[PDB]
Order: C-alpha cells, then structure tokens, then sequence
C-alpha cells in the first residue's frame, strides 16, 4: 500500500498481568493453598464486647430474671409494665421472695419473652369469705412482709375457707395471660392452719381447658426461712372465653392479666455491657457487624446476623493468581 | 488455570505493573515501555465485584429461636434441641466451605480467561504482521514506533498499512 | 492441481449465533440480571385452589374433627369405620356432645391420623354391678339424650359402685388402640350421686404400662349446659398383651378397640373444596403440579410435591446470552 | 463468557437467524446468504436438556410430617417445631438459589463454548486459504462460489483444491 | 546456517490421550451416564458385621438393659460400677425382678447413657422407724427373695410407718444422680398392710425442685406373680444443694448416688457381635471404614463416621473421558 | 468438553498409550514412534488428586445423638424426632449428589483443558514450520528425524534452525 521502505526493523509486544509482593493464600476445588493477589474475609470472628442499645429495645434485667419481673419479686418492681425487643438476663440475677417453682419454667419464660410486654391490667376479682393480701417475711416489701406484686395469697377469714368459685370473662379483643399458683405447706398443721381443709385443690378452667392441681404437704429444704414452696401456673384465655377459678384451699390468686403481644421479642442471657451504639446483630458476646455473610462469634444471635459457621476463617479470592517475578 | 495463560505461557507476573491488572510492555523503535490495559482490568474487576456482592447480600433476620445452652440435665427434649442446632451448624458450615472453594476456583479461571482473551484479541489485530513467540510476546515484523504501539493498544491498528513491509521481511527465505 | 485461472476474487464467511427480540433476565454467579434467549421457571407458585380427589383417598371431615369422628360425637356418626389417605379438617368443624378434653390432643390426633383407619371392633366387656349406657342431654342421639358412640358411661346401680376389674387379652395379630376416659364431676354431690364413692379412680394397665387418673371435682365454664368435663386417654395394647381396666368410679369405659394400621395417612386442615381431578401434590391451598422442582404455594404438603422454598421465582436459563442487533 | 466469542469477538447476535442457534453468513462472487449450523445447535440443546432433566427429576414424596401451623401458645416444644421447619426452609432456599446461579453461569459458558468451537473448526478447515478478520468472519482468499461455501459448511471443503490460488493472492506482496 | 540438503521431506506429529478398554460410567451436570477412564466410589455401603472393640470402650449389655443394670436387677449385678463409651443393648435383653415402670424411660436411659458410668456411692441414709431391705420373690437374689441392688424397699415397724423426713447434702464437687421410686399396691389391704396409711406419698426435693408422687392402688396384669408395680424417678442434686426425701408410705428409697460424668458416651441397640479389631465408626450393623465421605450402611452411628446418604453408590470420576478406538 | 479437543478434534483416544495420559505419536525420516508426555500427565493427575483429597477429608465425629428407631407409638415428640432426621438425610443426600455431579463435570473439563494446552504448546513451539491438519496432528514442513521429534517433545526445538527449509517447501506455490 505504501511505498518500499528504505529501513527495516521489527518490534516486540508482550502481554502480561500484575503480581503483588505479598499476596494471600486461598482454598480452591483442586488445591487448598493457592496464592492470589488479594482476598476478602467472609467470617466475622470478633465482637465489640458490648450490646449496642440501638436499634433494638434492649431491656437490661439487672439482677432480676424475667420470671421474677413477671411474678413481681419486690426487688424487681422496677420492671412493672416494661417492654423490650430483647430482654437481657444477667448471670448475677437473684430472687428473694417466697420460694416458688415453675413446672415448665422453660415454656413460661419463652412465651413471656416473645410477647415482649409485661403490661398488667388489674381485674376486680372478689374473694368472698377469705383473707386477702397475705405476705411473707421471706418476701419483704420494704420494712414489712410482702409477696409478689402480681399474686394474691388467700387464707382463712375468721375460721373457714369457702369453696371459691369466681369467673372473669374475656370480653376483650385480645388474649389474656393469667399467672396463678398453689401453695404447698410443709406440715399438716400448716395446711389446716391456713386453709382449714386437710387438702386444698385449685382448678382453673376456660371453655377450652382445665387444670386441677392439688398441693403437696411435706418438708422441702430451707430457702429464706421457708420449707414451703408455691408452684406457678399460667392460663391464656382467648377472646370471648371465660376464666373460672375454683378452689377450696391453697390458691395463690391472679390479680388480673398480662397482655399478650406477637412481635419479635426474645430474651438472651449475657453479661455483656449495654452501650450506646447502633448494631443490628446481637450475640451474647456483644454486637457484631453483619457485613460478612458468616460469623463465628456465637451460635446464639438476635437480629440481622451473619450465619454461624464452625470455620473461623474463610477467604474469598478477589484477585487473580499471584505469580511474582521477584518476591518483594 | 483452564486457559494456560497466567502461570502458563505467560511465565510470571509483573510486580511493576502498578496501574492495572493486565497490560502491555514493548521494546520499540524509540524505547522500551509498559502500559496497563484498562478494558480487561475492568472486565476482571466487575465480575469479581458481581460475585462478591451476591455473596455479601441478604442477611436473614432471626428473632426468638430455640435455646442453645442448657444448665440442667433434662434428657430427651434437650437432646433433640442440641441435635437440631448441631445439624444446622454442620450443614451451614459445609455450605460456606464449598461456596468459597467453588467460587475461588472460578475466580482464578475468570481472571485467567481475561488474560487469554486480551492475548487473542491482540493476536487477531496484528493479522499477518506478527508472530507469536509463545511466551506471551508477539514479534512485530515491521517498523513499529511508539504511535504504532499506541494504536495496537487502543485497538485502531490498521494491519494493511504495514502488511507488505511485514510480510516481505517475515518470509524473506534467504539465510 | 487444477490450472491457472482468468478470474481472481475472494469470499467472506462469518460465524454468529441467533438472538431474540424479547429475551428473559436470569441470575448468574457474577451478575444477577443477565439477559438470555430463554429461561424456564423452577418455582411452582400457584394452586388450582381445589384438592384433587385422585389419586389419594381424601376423606372430607365436613363439620367433624377427626377426634370427634373417633369418639363418635352423634353428628359425626357418618365416619364410623371410615378410611383415608388424607383426612381434611375444616375450619367450620364443631362438636356438640359432652364437654371433653384430651390431655395431649396433639398426639392422639397424630397417631389416629397416621393409622388412617377408624375401624372399630366392639368387644364383650362385662360391667358387673354398674349401670351402663349413660348419656347426656348435651349429646343428643336424635330426640333423646346420648353419648359418644364408642364410649360407655358407667354409673352406680342403686346403691353401689363396685371396684370394676375387667381384662381383655390381645390374642390377636395386631396392636389394638383403646380410647377411654374419666368423668370429672362439678360438685361433690354430683360425684357421690353418680359413683357413690367420694373419689373415683381409673387405672388402665397392660403388662408394659399403667396409668391411673383420679377425677377432679369443681366448676368449669358452662358448655352445653354442663360444668363437667370428661378427659380422654388412649392405651395401645400390643399383640399377646392384656388390657386390665380397674376402677371404683368415674370410668368412661371403652366399647372395644380401633385397629391400628401403618400407612401413608395424614390429616390436613384446609377449606379448599375437593374436586374431581388427579394431582399428586396437595397443599392446604389446593393441589399444585409437581412438574417444577420447587414451590412456594405452602410449606404444608402431602404426596409427591415440589420442595418449598422462600423464593417465588427462580429462572433457569435454557438458552445462550441474548445480544440483539439493536438495543434502544 | 470464558471463551470471549459471544458478546466478544462476535459483536452481536443475528435476530434474523430463525432456524438454528449458531450459523453462517457469506458474501461471495455470486451473492450473499445465511444458513444455520445444525450440529452445534444440537450440541448446545442436548446439554441444556440434560441439565434441565436432571434438575426437573426426583420429587420426594412426603406424607405425615410435623404440624407447621399452631393456634394456641405452647412454649418449648412448639418453639422447637417452628425452628426445625424454619431452618429446613432456609437451607432448601439456599440450595435452590445457589443451584440456578451455578447452573446459569454454566449454561452461558457452555453455549459460548459451542460458538467458539464452531469457529475454531471452521478455522482449521480453511487451512492456509483464509485469514481471520477477527470479528468472527474469515476472508477466504480464493474464488469460492455457493457450492464451495456449502462444502465449508458441511465439512467437506478440500483446502488443497484452492491452496495455490489462495496462497498466491494472499501473499502477493505487491502494493 | 547449514548447507543445502538434497532431500526434501516432511514429518507428522500427532497429539492424543490414552483410553481404556473397560472404563466406568459417571454422572455430570449435563449427562448422567458419561464414560470416564476411571472412577472412585464415594459411598461406603457394607459393614464387616462386627462391632470392633477398639478404640472405643464397648460394654456389651449381654441380657441386661442399661436401666436394669442401673437399678440392679439381680441378673445384671455384673455391671455394677461399669463404664463405657458405647453401651450395646441386645434384643435378647430381659428383666426378672419386681415389675417396674419408668415414666419417661426415654430420658433416664439417655442421661445415664451419656454419663457413661454406673459408679455407685452408698450413702448413710437412716430410716428411723421403718423396716428396711424388703425384697420380693419375683426378684430373687440367688435362692432367696431380693430386690434391685441399688434400691431400698421400706415397710412399717410394728404399727407405724412414720413420716420419713431425711436429708443428704451435696457437699461434694459434682452432681449426684439419685434413683428412687414409689410402690403402687394392687389392693387396699396390701397398701395398709405394708405402709399402714391408706395413701402413701413421696416428695423428693432439692432447693431447686420438688416432685410429689402419690401411689395408685389397683390391679395390673400379672408380671412374675405380681399385680403391683413400682414407678422409677430420678433426681439430680447439684453441688452445694440438699436432697430432702419425705414420705409417709410407699417409698422405695435410694441407697446412695450415681456419679454423673460428661463424656462422649452413648448407648446403641445392636445384635452385632463384638470382635477384636479397630474401627472408629460403629453402626448397629457392625463397624464400617470411614475412608469414604458418605455411607449408606445405617443412619445410626457412633464415632468418626461417613455421612449417611440415601444413595448407595456415588462415583467420583478420577480420570478423563474414555473415547476408545477399537472398543475393547 | 468446553475446549473441544478430547472427543473433539482429537477424534479418539489411544488404548495403546499405556505409559501416560497425554502424548505424542510421530512418523518422521526414521519411521513411526509414540511416547507419553509426563508433564501434562502429572498436571492432570495432581489436580485430580487435589480435589480427591479435599472431598476425602474431614469426617465429623458424632457421639450421643437422638434416637432414630422407635418401637412404640408416641405421637407428637416422636413425629418431630423422625422429621429432624429425615430432613437431615435428604439435605445431605442432595449435597452428595450435587457434589459429585459438579465435580465430575469439572474433572472432564480439567483433563480436556490439559489436552488442549499440550496441543497449543506444541503449536507455538513449531512456529512457521508446521501446519495444523486439524485432527490433532501437525504436518512438520521440514526433514525432522528422531532427535528433532525428541526436541519438540522435550521443548528444546529451535524453530529457526529449520525455518528457511520449512518456509520454502511450505509456500512453494508451484503445482
Ligand atoms: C425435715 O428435714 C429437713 C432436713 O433435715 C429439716 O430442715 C432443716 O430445718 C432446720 C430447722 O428449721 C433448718 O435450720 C435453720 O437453718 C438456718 C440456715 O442454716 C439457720 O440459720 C437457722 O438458725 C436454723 O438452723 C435447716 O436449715 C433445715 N435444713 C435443710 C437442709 O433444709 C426439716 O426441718 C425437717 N422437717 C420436719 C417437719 O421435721
Ligand atoms: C361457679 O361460677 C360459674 C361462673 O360464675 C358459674 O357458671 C354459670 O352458671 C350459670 C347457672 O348455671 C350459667 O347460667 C346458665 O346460662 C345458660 C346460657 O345463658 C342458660 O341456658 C341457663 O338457663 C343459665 O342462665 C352460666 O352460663 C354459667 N357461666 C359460666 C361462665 O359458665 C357456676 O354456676 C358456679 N358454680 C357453682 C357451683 O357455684
Ligand atoms: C383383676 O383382673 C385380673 C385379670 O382378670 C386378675 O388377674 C389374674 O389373676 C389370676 C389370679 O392370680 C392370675 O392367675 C395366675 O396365673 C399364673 C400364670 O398362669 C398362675 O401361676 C397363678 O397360680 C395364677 O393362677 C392371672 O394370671 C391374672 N391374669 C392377668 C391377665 O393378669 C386379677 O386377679 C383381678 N384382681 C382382683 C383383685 O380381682
Ligand atoms: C398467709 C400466712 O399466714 N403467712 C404467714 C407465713 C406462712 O405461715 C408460711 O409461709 C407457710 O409456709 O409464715 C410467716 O411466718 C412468714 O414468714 O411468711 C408469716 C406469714 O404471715
Ligand atoms: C349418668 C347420668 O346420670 N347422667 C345425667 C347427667 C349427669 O348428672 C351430668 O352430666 C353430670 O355432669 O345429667 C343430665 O342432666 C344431663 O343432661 O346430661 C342427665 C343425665 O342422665
Ligand atoms: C415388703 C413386703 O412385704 N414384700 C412382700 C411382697 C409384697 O407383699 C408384694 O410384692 C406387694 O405387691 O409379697 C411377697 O409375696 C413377694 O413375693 O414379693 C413377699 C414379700 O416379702
Ligand atoms: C400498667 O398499664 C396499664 C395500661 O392500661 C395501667 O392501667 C396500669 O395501671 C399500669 N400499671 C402500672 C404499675 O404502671
Ligand atoms: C463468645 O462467647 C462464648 C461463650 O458465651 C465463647 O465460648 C466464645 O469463644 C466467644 N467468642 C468470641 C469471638 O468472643
Ligand atoms: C481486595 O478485594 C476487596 C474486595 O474486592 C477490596 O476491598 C480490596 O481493596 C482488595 N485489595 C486491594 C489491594 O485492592
Ligand atoms: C490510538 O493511538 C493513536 C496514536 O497515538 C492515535 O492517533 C489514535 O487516535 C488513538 N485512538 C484512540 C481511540 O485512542
Ligand atoms: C366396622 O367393621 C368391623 C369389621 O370386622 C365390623 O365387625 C363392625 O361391625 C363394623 N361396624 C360398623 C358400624 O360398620
Ligand atoms: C396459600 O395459603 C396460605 C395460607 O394457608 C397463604 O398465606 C398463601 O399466600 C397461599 N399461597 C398461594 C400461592 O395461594
Ligand atoms: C425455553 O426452554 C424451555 C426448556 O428447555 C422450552 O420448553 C421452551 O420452549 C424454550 N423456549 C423456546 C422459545 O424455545
Ligand atoms: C457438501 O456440499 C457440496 C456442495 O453442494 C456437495 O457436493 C457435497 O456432497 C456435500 N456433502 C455433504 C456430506 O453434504
Ligand atoms: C464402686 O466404686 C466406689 C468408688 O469410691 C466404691 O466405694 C464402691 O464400693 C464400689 N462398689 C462396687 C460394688 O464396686
Ligand atoms: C443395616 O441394618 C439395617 C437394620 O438395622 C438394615 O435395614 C440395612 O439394610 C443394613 N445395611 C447394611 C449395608 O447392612
Ligand atoms: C482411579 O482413581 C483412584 C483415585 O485417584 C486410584 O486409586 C485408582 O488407582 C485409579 N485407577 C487407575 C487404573 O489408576
Ligand atoms: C531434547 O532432545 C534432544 C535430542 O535427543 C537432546 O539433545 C536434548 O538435550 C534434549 N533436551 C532435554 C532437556 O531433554
């Protein structure tokens, strides 16, 4: 095309790719240590060590267990009508009120903890023919004897205890959770002294269910001067239903109902300090950043968190093979 | 690497190429010099970002789950609670491990592909005027000054312009 | 080879691939919207809205619950000795017979529902010294009072309720499921009136097990005029074993046994209409076609169904990249 | 695409090729015209059907399972029932999503492979008689009428038949 | 360089790959039978049929069930204070001692089986005012009547079964598991004869819990001449806690405690013979080699085993495509 | 295969090559001969061993789990125990099946890659002195005795040594 050139020479072009002096090792299908130019870590492996108090409502239980907050141990009256997204239960929580036990504590703690509210409505129960407001010197309301704020201990008026037979409709729009209980005396003399009859009986029923618990007289170990226990029970009454509480003795009566909610609330045991900062993923070790897809901090989590994995490191290559000419 | 360019016919990388991932060096009619190719460097980068964004997306929120730490010995129901979570953890661990392996494997082939594609592309452009020396370098059989090198690199190289010159001293069977 | 020619010219061949004007978007490892020539949908996402009555045996419960069909609420006598692959329980099911409760209703409904049969064999139980066939005006057999068809309410004869002690061997080839119960009176006067003793007791035993239930006297809420309940219990008696029913009061006796089967039967709550058509996958929303590997109609399913997934669409590219002649 | 043909050196697709997935277009001394290649079109199709059949196979029947909808608040055991199913659903959703992604990625490379294989095959057939103009077209350096084009397309092209003609006016260094 | 050669000739080089005459079929993403040069089987599908007694401690239960070994059925006194990694329960296990039942047998067998030890410490319980060491002619200690070695059947002194009220602290470093029980008489005359009162009562409590069981008088089926049963219960007492056993009748007292451990122990039902050989994976079908990643022998496993899969064969191609020229 | 060499341009395999996976046959001035290539044979083998070792590693020990066989009909809790295990088994079965499929697919492309890489490598070495006859054989256009064949095979072939000879009788347009 162009005219015969008076010169003659060639040129050389070489293609190639960069390489870095340092370079990270990564796993592959066929090798488990191959060095690439660059990688990114896919496993979150460390907590800040603090539960960020934002954006979830974190209620610190301080030295109360959620069940004591519910029953209303004097030292937990702080929590009345409280609300949470995550209730944090501290290892140092204690109780000091009448010795109780909750047969299936596990489910009561669960269903209270998901409801997320401790909102109490007092109802006009009328106990005809018994003495109300009994308390104990093991559960002190300040100077005096006392009891759980939400429970009502009924004993003999004058020298009898009648067959209590009360009712409380759920004419409301929502489910109502009633917590009640039965007192187990330690001696037969204690049984008759308080409730007159030799054997109490509590039957709590709705149209849908019934439960009859009979007390058990006997000595248990000394807890706060007492050898007696009360066992805790719960009844949910659906809208339109009726609660009928019938007893001839040993009843620990409900003073009304807790409202049930359906939300995203939970409870978590942790001694991690709550701090002001915003983090959506909470583990009992404190909050962790959900930038990475997987995490290895803890298998217990609340909120938008990375998926727990056994691996503490998983590198994703974000660059080609590193084939250096020199080294550094 | 499936394509055999990186760690293959291109013996090693250039620690010196600090301005791109793939590129050109040339010995020429007014000095030796290097220059990174930005189009294949972006191609490699965007694919890697794409997969990276897909794996970095979608954290599932979970709120009230089952209890995962017990402090009393219960038997059958607690045995089941521990089994559900342990099998969940092992299945997700298998998934994270196979995912990064599968992925890493693919990233090495993808970046290797881009190398070989730049090569093949440069090959086609040079048509009959260059021979592959098989080490990732082409011998250009005609006088190719710096602007000529710039046009091969920016894809405007007209091969006809040098076909006769090249072709002649390429096949001068006289030695 | 051939001879020198007079004409001289070249030709051009170009390779290429088709492209479509329309084209579907699809996800990849590296991009999440890449356009291909063609895709196919892998998530089944819609029901016909009808439970196809073929090929599975679908028994529509109409307004009976499976447990009422079992106990034999008068309004469900239709179901006696019925059989199913899938029992469909309707939201509108009701019961109108003596108020009962089944402690662990959940397991009784399960094990009846998997057995798949309600085949009843009446056995010659002989209740010596008590009145049989008691019924209630809350459970009407037509004009009169009545009871569950499969249960036998025993009351005193004149002045006495004896300690019942009967036995019924399983000399048969199969397991026998016996449903029995205990009556809880609402008043003490009711207890003594019916069963003479102040406290009934029912112990049902085999060589392998025993259960003793004691009744609970008290007022429950009014259900069909009654403040009493009966609680339902079940005993499976293995081949070669013996059933011994012993009671001194409040027994609701079994009239024989249900046969147990081992099959592929289940129960499903659904208000979807049953219709004549053939579909192997059933969800409570109606049947769905199992051509696709995954589905998003419902997580509850019976039969050969696609796997439930959260995703409501997952497109599998079934063609190459679409690179059209002109993007706009 | 790993091979760089589709959306690569073959700039775009032909909306006009309604009779196959891959094919040929030619301009020669007699006219122009197009024709689809049925062998690579089947190769692409059968692989896509193969994977499609494997993913569309094996529905597992399940009959009596666990209850998955509750209407009363029970606590611990119901908590576990909901956890077992929720973790089951999340694990299967992960599987369906990774499966179609992995698959789709592979289908694009597989159809891309077939493109590049047809090209390389046509390249080898033409031996010294054609040059790649690098846009997916070959310049055939000899008089190639419609039957010649039919023989390249049906794989019977004898390159020797035109080697001298081609070779001469291919390397006629005279301009 | 060199000088002109008179001869003018070419050469031919051909590249290729080996092929084998035989060749295995394998599955792929796009085909499910493609023939490769070589494959390796990834599913372990057969047992040796023998439980290798190494390296795990395998205790063969011979004709004892772990619960009978625990309670101490005479025919199982062999197992006292034994220890295991895997306890093997044989189909032929039987029991011949007083008829008992364990409400939630399932959890007792589990928690004993993971503890891995049957180490018994006798404690100095002092039963004041009752007769100790009662036995039965259905549970023979050699020639004579006897009972479970670890249980103590108490009956009255003279005309008095006092209210037993004993205590036993856990001043130790570890949790203690106490097994106790209650006797259910078959006749009222039997109740009063043995325990004097008309109704026994057993309450076993710690600071953390209580359980009160009341017996149930009635006829059960004849098992070894007896119509009575004893029901078994377990109480774990944490370190620092106290056990208080209180009863006025029907107590089957603990003779001390079992030590609890935390290890890798389990129990497995299998009739596979134990043999001397070393294998880390055990299934009830015998041991299997854990060289392969997956297995199809049994879903029940103990130790380092392959993952159970439904597939009985899964071939991993370990070679290229086989494209033969002859055929074979 | 993505690259189209095995079961592709290399028509079939050699049952006779008992000493390697890939190799050379030739027919030169002193007769015919075959010889396996050990470098690509190791490359293919080591990758296959690598993946094989990764899949053959890590058995998880499990000790006390949940009971998986029942002999009495219990209802709700037993229903859950059977569901947890059945869903566990189906998830792991899906994993084993997708794993060997994914793998097998990749092993066929990996061994195919090595074939094509050996080819391309031999191609580049021969520079202008050979033509591909497109069936996996190169026609070497100059006198190449057994030592010449040995040097192509051991990568020391100097193409310049025969460039003039080859080039001349390659392009002798005279027939
Ligand atoms: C049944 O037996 C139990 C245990 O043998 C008896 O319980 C013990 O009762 C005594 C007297 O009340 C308790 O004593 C008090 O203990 C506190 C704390 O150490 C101390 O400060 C007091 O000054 C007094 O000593 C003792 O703690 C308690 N022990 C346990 C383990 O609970 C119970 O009295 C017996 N019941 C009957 C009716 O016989
Ligand atoms: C214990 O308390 C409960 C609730 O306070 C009492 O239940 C109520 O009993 C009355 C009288 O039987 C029931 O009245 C009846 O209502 C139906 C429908 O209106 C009607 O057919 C009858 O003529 C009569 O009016 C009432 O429904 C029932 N309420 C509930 C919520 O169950 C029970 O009587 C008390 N028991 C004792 C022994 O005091
Ligand atoms: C309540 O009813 C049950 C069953 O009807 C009665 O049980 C039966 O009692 C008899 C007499 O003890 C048992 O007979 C014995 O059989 C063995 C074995 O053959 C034999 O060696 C003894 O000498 C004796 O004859 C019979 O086995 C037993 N049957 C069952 C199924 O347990 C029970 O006696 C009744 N109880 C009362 C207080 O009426
Ligand atoms: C309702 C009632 O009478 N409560 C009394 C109780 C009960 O007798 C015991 O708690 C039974 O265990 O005993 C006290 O000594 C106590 O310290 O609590 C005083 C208290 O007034
Ligand atoms: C066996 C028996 O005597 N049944 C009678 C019952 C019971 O007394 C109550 O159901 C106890 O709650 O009461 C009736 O009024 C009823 O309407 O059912 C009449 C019936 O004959
Ligand atoms: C403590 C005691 O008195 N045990 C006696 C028992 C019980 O009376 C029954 O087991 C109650 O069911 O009866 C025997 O006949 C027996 O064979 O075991 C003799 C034995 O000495
Ligand atoms: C709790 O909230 C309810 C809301 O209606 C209120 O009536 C009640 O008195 C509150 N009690 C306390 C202690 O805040
Ligand atoms: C998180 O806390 C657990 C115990 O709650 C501990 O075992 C674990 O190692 C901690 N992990 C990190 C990363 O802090
Ligand atoms: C490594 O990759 C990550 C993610 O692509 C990126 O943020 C990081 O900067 C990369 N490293 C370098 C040196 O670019
Ligand atoms: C390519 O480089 C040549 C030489 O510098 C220049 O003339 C030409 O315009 C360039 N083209 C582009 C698109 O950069
Ligand atoms: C139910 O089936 C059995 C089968 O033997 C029969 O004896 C019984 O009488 C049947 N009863 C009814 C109501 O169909
Ligand atoms: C199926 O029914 C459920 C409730 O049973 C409903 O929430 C869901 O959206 C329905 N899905 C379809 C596709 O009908
Ligand atoms: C898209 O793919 C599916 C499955 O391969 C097929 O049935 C459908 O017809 C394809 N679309 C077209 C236009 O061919
Ligand atoms: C290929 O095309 C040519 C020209 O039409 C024809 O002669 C030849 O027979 C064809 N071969 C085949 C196999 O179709
Ligand atoms: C069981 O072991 C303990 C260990 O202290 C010992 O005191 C006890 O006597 C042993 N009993 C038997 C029967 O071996
Ligand atoms: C293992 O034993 C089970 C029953 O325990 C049996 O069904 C299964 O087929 C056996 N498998 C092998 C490989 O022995
Ligand atoms: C097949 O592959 C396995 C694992 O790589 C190997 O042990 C076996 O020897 C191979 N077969 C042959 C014939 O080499
Ligand atoms: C290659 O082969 C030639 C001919 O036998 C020999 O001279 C040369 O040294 C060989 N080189 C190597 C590295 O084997």
């Amino acid at each position: 095309q162009d005219l015969p050139g008076n010169d003659n020479s060639t040129a050389t072009l070489c293609l190639g790719h960069h390489a870095v002096p340092n370079g990270t090792l990564v796993k592959t299908i066929t090798d488990d240590q191959i060095e690439v130019t660059n990688a990114t870590e896919l496993v979150q492996s460390s907590s800040t060590g603090k539960i960020c108090n934002n954006p979830h409502r974190i209620l610190d239980g301080i030295d109360c267990t959620l069940i004591d907050a519910l029953l209303g141990d004097p030292h937990c009256d702080v929590f009345q009508n409280e609300t949470w997204d995550l209730f944090v239960e501290r290892s140092k929580a204690f109780s000091n009120c009448y010795p109780y036990d909750v047969p299936d504590y596990a489910s009561l703690r669960s269903l209270v903890a998901s409801s997320g509210t401790l909102e109490f409505i007092t109802e006009g129960f009328t106990w005809t023919g018994v003495t109300q407001n009994g308390g104990s010197n093991a559960c002190k309301r300040g100077p005096g004897s006392g009891f759980f704020s939400r429970l009502n201990w009924l004993t003999k008026s004058g020298s009898t205890y009648p067959v209590l037979n009360v009712t409380m409709p759920n004419n409301d729009n929502f489910d109502k959770l009633y917590i009640w209980g039965i007192h187990h005396p330690s001696t037969n003399q204690e049984q008759t002294s308080l409730y007159v009859q030799a054997s109490g009986r509590v039957t709590v029923s709705t149209r849908r269910s019934q439960q009859t618990i009979i007390p058990n007289i006997g000595s248990r170990p000394w807890v706060r001067g007492l050898s007696s226990r009360i066992s805790i029970y719960w009844t949910i009454v659906k809208p339109g239903d009726v609660l009928v509480i019938n007893s001839n003795g040993n009843l620990i009566a409900p003073r009304g109902y807790f409202k049930m909610r359906t939300g995203k609330s939970s409870i978590m045991r942790s001694d991690a300090p709550i701090d002001t900062c915003i983090s959506e993923c909470i583990t009992p070790n404190g909050s962790i950043p959900n930038d990475k897809p997987f995490q290895n901090v803890n298998k217990i989590t609340y909120g938008a968190c990375p998926k727990y994995v056994k691996q503490n490191t998983l590198k994703l290559a974000t660059g080609m093979r590193n084939v250096p000419e020199k080294q550094t | 690497g499936l394509f055999g360019a990186i760690a293959g016919f291109i013996e090693n990388g250039w620690e010196g190429m600090i301005d791109g991932w793939y590129g050109f060096r040339h010995q020429n009619s007014e000095g030796t010099g290097q220059a990174a190719d930005l189009k294949s460097t972006q191609a490699a980068i965007d694919q890697i970002n794409g997969k990276l964004n897909r794996v970095i997306e979608k954290t599932n929120e979970k709120f009230h789950q089952i209890e995962k730490e017990f402090s009393e010995v219960e038997g059958r129901i607690q045995d089941l609670e521990k089994y559900v979570e342990d099998t969940k953890i092992d299945l997700w661990s298998y998934n994270a491990e196979l995912l990064v392996a599968l992925e890493n494997q693919h990233t090495i082939d993808l970046t290797g592909s881009e190398m070989n594609k730049l090569f093949e592309k440069t090959r086609r452009q040079l048509r009959e005027n260059a021979e592959e020396m098989g080490n990732g370098c082409f011998k250009i059989y005609h006088k190719c000054d710096n602007a000529c090198i710039e046009s091969i690199r920016n894809g405007t190289y007209d091969h006809d312009v040098y076909r006769d010159e090249a072709l002649n001293n390429r096949f001068q069977i006289k030695g």
